[PDB]
RNA sequence: GCACCUCGAUGUCGGCUCGUCGCAUCCUGGGGCUGAAGAAGGUCCCAAGGGUUGGGCUGUUCGCCCAUUAAAGCGGCACGCGAGCUGGGUUCAGAACGUCGUGAGACAGUUCGGUCUCUAUCCGCCACGGGCGCAGGAGGCUUGAGGGGGGCUCUUCCUAGUACGAGAGGACCGGAAGGGACGCACCUCUGGUUUCCCAGCUGUCCCUCCAGGGGCAUAAGCUGGGUAGCCAUGUGCGGAAGGGAUAACCGCUGAAAGCAUCUAAGCGGGAAGCCCGCCCCAAGAUGAGGCCUCCCACGGCGUCAAGCCGGUAAGGACCCGGGAAGACGACCCGGUGGAUGGGCCGGGGGUGUAAGCGCCGCGAGGCGUUGAGCCGACCGGUCCCAAUCGUCCGAGGUCU
RNA sequence: GCAUGAGUAACGAUAAAGAGGGUGAGAAUCCCUCUCGCCGUAAGCCCAAGGGUUCCUACGCAAUGGUCGUCAGCGUAGGG
RNA sequence: AGUGAGGGCGCGAGCGAUAACGUCCGCGUCCGAGCGCGGGAACAACCGAGACCGCCAGCUAAGGCCCCCAAGUCUGGGCU
């Protein structure tokens, strides 16, 4: 290795071209059907503790 | 080339993993239920599984089979006592995993929690 | 699986008795070979005044190896020494006994000579 | 005549290991052989060994007279 | 133009005239034609080929609409064996005789990225003697400032495998119509459970 | 669909019944059918079984016999159609199903770590000795 | 030889690895002449498609030699290739001989020793996605423009001991078989591996004293075996056949030029080469292709918009269970109208007679129970556990 | 002074973790118990030189801590 | 004051091999300083010509007048 380095400072128009793909995704999400709050799915609601209709923790 | 092999490591070396697989199984016949991450639990969960059905057995070789793992006498009697026999009419799948909405904090690793069923 | 710097065994009353195969006969590039082959090689090591000395460079063929040998049948053969007949180069024995069983492969490559002279063919 | 240019041997840095200045020369029918790896050159070398060579074959052969003059006299 | 769709089950040996050969079998029987290719209509001539049944509460609208036009129920995979036109309906295991070639195609094992040591054979470093980190790597790619590049097409480190393969000429060692099933003297790619399809050899 | 099955299916027709138990440790004799050119004739070879490797129609077997001062090895299929018929000589007891060890070994040693199995030879009596109750009707 | 770019740097020999291009051809292919009987060889023309071994000596390139070969071709690519390796050579300091110098030192003479830099920004290249386009919306199945791969060769036999030759030797043509190397695939067989699938073993600490287990001795303590998977030494198959246009070369007919000439008009034969043929990519083929089926009229607005809308449609994404698919995406199967993963069950397979107890023995041990016990993936069952419930997106087609 | 490489190397020994309970605006990281692994001629003790409040107690998280932090050899105040 | 590193082409000589984008003089020129403009595809010094600024006006220059690309697929006589 003779140490590779940048040729030229990558200019603005290029980086902000490559951060093209770097956007965030909202998460994915279901109401409760109980407690109609946000919740993702297949996962038990935090608000209650409920999945499947059964109370499975005792938020 | 994973290829039809199935396991898991979990970054962790042989020994060390299998102690892992006992002092979460050894937590969770303490226990009942208890809350790790979503890949530990999914392999976790046949472990239990097969020591509850070897208990359901109940033979002296079957308790000095289980023993080798939970390595505890007392909770050896527990296992064979009272969580055996809950399910001597119930075949295979002794134990179930869901997930958790709320995540971790300092690392967000997904969690989930592995009770044994009824 | 005979190739280069392999030694072997004399089946034979040579005179011969360690030879060393220094190339394969069996191609313009073969890599090993087996047996029914033919083998250019050196004695390494050879009895008192007997026929061929030390320092001679030889043909000879291959008639036991180490490494199993597929048949057609799906059966296979494999022996404990590497073992080979040294011979002219008319491909006849210039020696006149063979000692120790010889895969039956030779037969089937025509080496009718050392078949017979052999004890015994499997 | 079978001229050869190589690259000399020994001690000589970038323009030595980088310029065939070696030469071997062999006349066929008899079967001699010369080289010059002799100096920096390759001209030198060449005329040097076509008259090296040139001893090497007539004032060798020159033996072969005398042998059979002093044998047959003998 | 003869041709079938089928499955690699696996292969195992059998024996023949106290020789043994090794076999791959592969169920195949039977395959109900989906479409003729008109070189009218279509430009070209072949078999729209049915293969394996499908469970109707999945079969979506356009498909049972296909499905229906040709007469013929739900099916899981639609291939085409080009210039061939089956007499009767359903392509069967029996239309090759044992003892004839066949092509066989598949879509070969999946191993994903790979080494230029693996996938191009390369002879790659020397185990010892010097080798600082070198010990698997392609060395060098090019020249110097002529050409100055690297030319299309050089063998390279990247995917190998998962991908179609024909195998030509094959012999046809058997074939149990009752049960459906092909031997293939030799070696299918792909996995077993995986699609093959086959057809006669473009061997003399 | 099972194609485990299909497979166990097609083997069946090649599938031999006739043949002996045996375990690595017994000693046994195997008619082989060989050609010599035009004949097929059929050359014994006997010697301790070392090896049996399993896998149903599959299934292969090894044998390993000195001759003339040097040792070979080899490998039938348990299927082979060209087996004429296997024989049971000797039953030894091995410790282990693969017994490759005896190979850099003597014979005199061999002879004492590898234990003729009375047991398993009684049971060949109560076989044998209740096999000639045809012969009694 | 010159001293035109580079001395605010263009790392020089040889090996390795990867190669690619030239043809003035080393080999196989085609052919003329022969001082060509045949078999060979010589020399010349055509031909670059592929092929072009392994070792001894030396840092070597070169060369010599060993054993083979169809052959062991030469050259260009910064005498290709050190941001790919090496560092024996050579050209730092150290030191010795020969050697020159009073000398310090020196030589192109020799000999021992002598720091080779983790991060690729652009182009290029290998692989994989995201966006948009394809002027209606979708689920499939496809055509092949244009590219890629491949392209080798020997030996024996038959024809026939014939034609040939005094003989020795010994064919054309036509046809058969067995090989070496190389490519693609595969795991039945052979053969590796198989980080906990079984077993044995030593020290030691622990549980519980016996028995029986555990931890550590490696990131498996060591040993002996070992499914599935991944694999080469293992199995399969490949180069073709043939179709067409030609190279050198051989011709038919045929003037110019009463004869004559293969050519000027016309035609025939002819290569491992050329075009097809075989395997692969492939409609970003913006020139965006085709075929089968499925979905439909706009509810309200918009000077000009061929628009912005707003539920839905056939369908698609999300999410989850998963996968011989896989870096991540992608891809494929599946989601209770379910056998996708898990546990259980069974087959297969590995291991090779568990624990407990009874009998034998002072004992170490043995013997029976017992091919027992344990038993990861492979092949199948099986709703016991886990794919609960849901959300989003997507029509309505500018047009002479 | 601010960009570029770039949300990229890196986060400092491959002795190793897991869970329940607790505290808190907030916890993989702080406290408590249980299991698990590592050192054990040290990776445990005790002197000396050097350092100079780093010691104990309360309260506390902006910065220091290669992340977190309710914790600290960090900040405040008292004590010693 | 600067300059005292010149260069290329034509011609005339020496040197060189009637080699070199070689070298050294002589006489011219141009680049140097006209790398501003038109031709020569590109192309310091070859052919045309010495740009003060403006113009959606005219004539020519070398070089060209089938399309890329302005002007003749012009006219008359030949050859390949
Ligand atoms: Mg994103
Ligand atoms: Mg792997
Ligand atoms: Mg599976
Ligand atoms: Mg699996
Ligand atoms: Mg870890
Ligand atoms: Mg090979
Ligand atoms: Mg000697
Ligand atoms: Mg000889
Ligand atoms: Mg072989
Ligand atoms: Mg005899
Ligand atoms: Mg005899
Ligand atoms: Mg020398
Ligand atoms: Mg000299
Ligand atoms: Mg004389
Ligand atoms: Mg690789
Ligand atoms: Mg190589
Ligand atoms: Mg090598
Ligand atoms: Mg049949
Ligand atoms: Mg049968
Ligand atoms: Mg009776
Ligand atoms: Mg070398
Ligand atoms: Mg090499
Ligand atoms: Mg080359
Ligand atoms: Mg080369
Ligand atoms: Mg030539
Ligand atoms: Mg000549
Ligand atoms: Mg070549
Ligand atoms: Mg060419
Ligand atoms: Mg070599
Ligand atoms: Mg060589
Ligand atoms: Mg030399
Ligand atoms: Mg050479
Ligand atoms: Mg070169
Ligand atoms: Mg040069
Ligand atoms: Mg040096
Ligand atoms: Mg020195
Ligand atoms: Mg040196
Ligand atoms: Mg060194
Ligand atoms: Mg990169
Ligand atoms: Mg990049
Ligand atoms: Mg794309
Ligand atoms: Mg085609
Ligand atoms: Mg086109
Ligand atoms: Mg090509
Ligand atoms: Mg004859
Ligand atoms: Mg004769
Ligand atoms: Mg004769
Ligand atoms: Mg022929
Ligand atoms: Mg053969
Ligand atoms: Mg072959
Ligand atoms: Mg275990
Ligand atoms: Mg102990
Ligand atoms: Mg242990
Ligand atoms: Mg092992
Ligand atoms: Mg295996
Ligand atoms: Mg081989
Ligand atoms: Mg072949
Ligand atoms: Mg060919
Ligand atoms: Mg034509
Ligand atoms: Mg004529
Ligand atoms: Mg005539
Ligand atoms: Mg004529
Ligand atoms: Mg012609
Ligand atoms: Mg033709
Ligand atoms: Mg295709
Ligand atoms: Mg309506
Ligand atoms: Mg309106
Ligand atoms: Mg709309
Ligand atoms: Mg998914
Ligand atoms: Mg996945
Ligand atoms: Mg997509
Ligand atoms: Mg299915
Ligand atoms: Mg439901
Ligand atoms: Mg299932
Ligand atoms: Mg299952
Ligand atoms: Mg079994
Ligand atoms: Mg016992
Ligand atoms: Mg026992
Ligand atoms: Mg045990
Ligand atoms: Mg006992
Ligand atoms: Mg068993
Ligand atoms: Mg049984
Ligand atoms: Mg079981
Ligand atoms: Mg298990
Ligand atoms: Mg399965
Ligand atoms: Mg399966
Ligand atoms: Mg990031
Ligand atoms: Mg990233
Ligand atoms: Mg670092
Ligand atoms: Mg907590
Ligand atoms: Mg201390
Ligand atoms: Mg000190
Ligand atoms: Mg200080
Ligand atoms: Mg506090
Ligand atoms: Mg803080
Ligand atoms: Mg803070
Ligand atoms: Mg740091
Ligand atoms: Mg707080
Ligand atoms: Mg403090
Ligand atoms: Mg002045
Ligand atoms: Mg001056
Ligand atoms: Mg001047
Ligand atoms: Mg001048
Ligand atoms: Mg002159
Ligand atoms: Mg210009
Ligand atoms: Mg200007
Ligand atoms: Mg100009
Ligand atoms: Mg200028
Ligand atoms: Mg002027
Ligand atoms: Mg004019
Ligand atoms: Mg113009
Ligand atoms: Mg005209
Ligand atoms: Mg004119
Ligand atoms: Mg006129
Ligand atoms: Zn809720």
């Amino acid at each position: 290795a003779k140490h590779p380095v940048p040729k030229k400072k990558t200019s603005k128009a290029r980086r902000d071209a490559r951060r093209s793909h770097h956007a965030l995704t909202p998460p994915i999400l279901v109401p409760c059907p109980e407690c109609k709050a946000m919740k993702p799915p297949h996962t038990v609601c935090p608000e209650c503790g409920y999945y499947a209709g059964r109370k499975v923790l005792e938020v | 080339m994973r290829h039809l092999k199935s396991g898991r490591k979990l970054n962790r070396h042989s020994s060390h993993r299998l102690a892992l697989y006992r002092n979460q199984a050894k937590s969770l016949l303490t226990h009942g239920r208890i809350t790790t991450t979503v890949p530990k639990a999914k392999e976790l969960r046949g472990f239990v599984d097969h020591l509850i059905h070897l208990a359901k057995r109940g033979d002296l070789h079957a308790r000095r089979l289980v023993l080798r793992d939970l390595q505890d006498v007392k909770l050896v009697r527990k296992l064979f006592d009272e969580i055996a026999p809950r399910y001597r009419d119930r075949q295979g799948g002794y134990t179930r995993v869901l997930k958790l909405a709320e995540r971790r904090r300092g690392d967000g690793a997904p969690l989930a929690l592995v009770e044994l069923v009824e | 699986m005979i190739q280069p710097q392999t030694y072997l065994e004399v089946a034979d009353n040579t005179g011969a008795r360690k030879i060393m195969c220094i190339r394969v006969l069996k191609g313009s590039n073969a890599k090993y070979a087996t047996v029914g082959d033919v083998i250019v090689a050196s004695v390494k090591e050879a009895i008192p005044r007997g026929a061929v000395k030390e320092g001679d460079v030889v043909k000879a063929v291959v008639v036991r190896t180490k490494k199993e040998v597929k048949r057609p049948d799906g059966s296979a053969i494999r022996f404990d020494d590497n073992a080979a007949v040294i011979i002219n180069n008319q491909l006849e024995p210039r020696g006149t006994r063979v000692f120790g069983p010889v895969a039956r492969e030779l037969r089937e490559k025509g080496f009718m000579k050392i078949v017979s002279l052999a004890p015994e063919v499997l | 005549l079978r001229i050869d240019t190589f690259r000399s041997s020994g001690a000589g840095g970038q323009h030595v290991n980088t310029t065939d200045s070696a030469i071997r020369i062999t006349h066929l029918p008899t079967g001699i052989v010369v080289e010059c790896q002799d100096e920096r050159s390759q001209h030198k070398n060449k005329a040097k060994a076509l008259s090296v060579l040139g001893a090497r074959i007539h004032a060798a052969e020159m033996a072969k007279r005398q042998q059979a003059e002093a044998s047959t006299r003998r | 133009m003869k041709g079938i769709l089928g499955v690699k089950v696996g292969m195992t040996r059998i024996f023949r005239d106290d020789r043994a050969v090794p076999v791959t079998v592969i169920l195949a029987g039977p395959c109900p034609v989906v479409q003729r290719r008109t070189p009218e209509k279509d430009g070209y001539t072949a078999v729209q080929l049915g293969f394996l049944p499908q469970n109707p509460k999945r079969v979506n609208r356009p498909l049972k609409g296909h499905f229906a036009k040709a007469g013929v129920e739900p099916v899981r995979i639609l291939r085409e064996i080009r210039d061939f036109n089956p007499e009767g309906d359903t392509v069967t295991v029996e239309i090759f005789k044992p003892g004839e070639r066949v092509d066989v195609t598949g879509t070969s094992k999946g191993r994903g990225f790979a080494g230029v040591m693996k996938r191009w054979n390369f002879a790659g470093g020397p185990d010892s003697h010097g080798a600082h980190k070198i010990h698997r790597h392609p060395g060098s790619i090019g020249n110097r400032k002529t050409p100055g590049r690297v030319y299309k097409g050089k063998k390279m480190a990247g995917h190998y495998g998962a991908e179609r393969v024909t195998v030509m000429n094959l012999e046809v060692v058997d074939v149990i119509p009752e049960e459906n099933l092909l031997l293939v003297k030799g070696a299918v790619p792909g996995p077993n459970g995986g699609l093959v399809i086959v057809r006669e050899t473009k061997k003399a | 669909m099972n194609r485990g099955a299909l497979i166990k299916l097609v083997e069946s027709r090649y599938v031999r019944t006739d043949l002996p138990e045996f375990r690595p440790g017994d000693t046994v004799r195997v008619s082989y059918k060989v050609k010599e050119g035009n004949r097929t004739r059929i050359q014994d070879f006997e010697g301790i079984v070392i090896r049996i490797r399993r896998n149903g129609f599959n299934t292969t077997f090894t044998v390993r016999k000195v001759s003339y001062g040097v040792g070979v090895e080899r490998i039938f299929p348990l299927h082979s159609p060209l087996i004429q018929k296997i024989d049971i000589v000797q039953r030894g007891r091995a410790r282990r199903a693969k017994l490759y060890f005896i190979r850099n070994l003597s014979d005199r040693e061999i002879r004492r770590k590898l234990r003729a199995d009375r047991k398993r030879i009684d049971k060949d009596r109560a076989a044998e000795r209740a096999a000639k109750e045809e012969v009694q009707k």
